[PDB]
């Protein structure tokens, strides 16, 4: 059977202004199957609260979904997404870069 | 709206 | 012009636990206007777009009971793949269904969809014609002649050359602009130096919709490829998208390099350039 590897991407709604308030996003994609477990993290600790899309899938049937948070981007917090799936050894974590 | 015509594969 | 509505229907079986998940969800051009959960308590179909809530209590609950009898037709089906390919009750399997219209600006159908995919892989699917069926293996050949036992894509040409447009039209007119017009990316160049030998640009588009974007680097006006980092285009969580493609430059050369941008609700093509 067909198995996929997950494309985690983490970045904001608008354009990262320290104190203004925001969204946190993290689109996972190109997966399969639909199994999937995307905690987003502040400073290392899970985010509660976190919601996401409905599971949707691409013309090559691959799997995708977008997990996000309102937040507030700071000088110092960190924040990133950590992705667990079937075709990965471990828990696979991708660190928010503003400009990116 | 969804199709409501129903068939097994 | 072009325009489409699609259906996503994901039915995903669980062995021991529970009976298979069912969700659908449903698509104009590429926003989301309905939601169907089976995993839910009280599980209807959900509006996910302001323009669908005006329908009547009669569509949410016909709407309601097309998915709970979906559902229960894919259980029935995910056995039956199981027997086609002789699987075990050890195995977790997927059935992925899509189906849609896409229209033209005329209100005309271009093409039509109704096409199946199990554990990953396309199953069967129904050709351009609407007529004919392609099949992928010899299981899917006793779909096929199932599907023409009781002479069914007539039923499924019916429905996609007729009331599928229809229901797109409706859609699109209760939508108005904010779903039949495309908002145009706004665009604009950063510039990292990552060294005392270099620098990067990046072509940034932002706020558009529908996701279908181009984003070229150029340089001295032609093209240039094998420097260009490129992402996927991305949901940017309130119905417009993002992108943004990358180059790293000789330090002194910004000024060579152009970023192109093609999008729909854009009068011309953009270009770009970096101003020190
Ligand atoms: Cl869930
Ligand atoms: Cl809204
Ligand atoms: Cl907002």
């Amino acid at each position: 059977m067909i198995q996929r590897t997950p494309k985690i991407q983490v970045y904001s709604r608008h354009p990262a202004e320290n104190g203004k308030s925001n969204f946190l996003n993290c689109y996972v994609s190109g997966f399969h199957p639909s199994d999937i477990e995307v905690d987003l993290l502040k400073n290392g600790e899970r985010i509660e609260k976190v919601e996401h899309s409905d599971l949707s899938f691409s013309k090559d049937w691959s799997f995708y979904l977008l997990y996000y948070t309102e937040f507030t981007p700071t000088e110092k917090d960190e924040y990133a997404c950590r992705v667990n799936h079937v075709t990965l050894s471990q828990p696979k974590i991708v660190k928010w870069d503003r400009d990116m | 709206s969804p199709r409501w015509y129903f068939y097994y594969l | 012009g072009s325009h489409s509505m699609r259906y996503f229907y994901t039915s995903v079986s669980r062995p021991g636990r529970g009976e298979p998940r069912f969700i659908s969800v449903g698509y104009v051009d590429d926003t989301q206007f309905v939601r169907f959960d089976s995993d839910a308590a009280s599980p209807r179909e959900e509006p996910r777009a302001p323009w669908i809530e005006q329908e009547g209590p009669e569509y949410w609950d016909r709407n309601t009971q097309i998915y709970k009898a979906q559902a229960q037709t894919d259980r029935e089906s995910l056995r039956n793949l199981r027997g086609y390919y002789n699987q075990s009750e050890a195995g977790s399997h997927t059935l992925q269904s899509m189906y849609g219209c896409d229209v033209g600006p005329d209100g005309r159908l271009l093409r039509g969809h109704d096409q199946y995919a199990y554990d990953g892989k396309d199953y069967i699917a129904l050709n351009e014609d609407l007529r004919s069926w392609t099949a992928a293996d010899t299981a899917a050949q006793i779909t096929q002649r199932k599907w023409e036992a009781a002479r069914e894509a007539e039923q499924r040409r019916a429905y996609l050359e007729g009331e599928c447009v229809e229901w797109l039209r409706r859609y699109l007119e209760n939508g108005k602009d904010k779903l039949e017009r495309a908002d145009p990316p706004k665009t604009h160049v950063t510039h990292h130096p990552i060294s005392d030998h270099e620098a990067t640009l990046r072509c940034w588009a932002l706020g558009f919709y529908p996701a279908e974007i181009t984003l070229t680097w150029q340089r001295d006006g032609e093209d240039q490829t094998q420097d260009t980092e490129l992402v996927e285009t991305r949901p940017a969580g309130d119905r417009t998208f993002q992108k943004w493609a990358a180059v790293v430059v000789p330090s002194g050369e910004e000024q060579r390099y152009t970023c192109h941008v093609q999008h729909e609700g854009l009068p011309k093509p953009l270009t770009l350039r970096w101003e020190p």
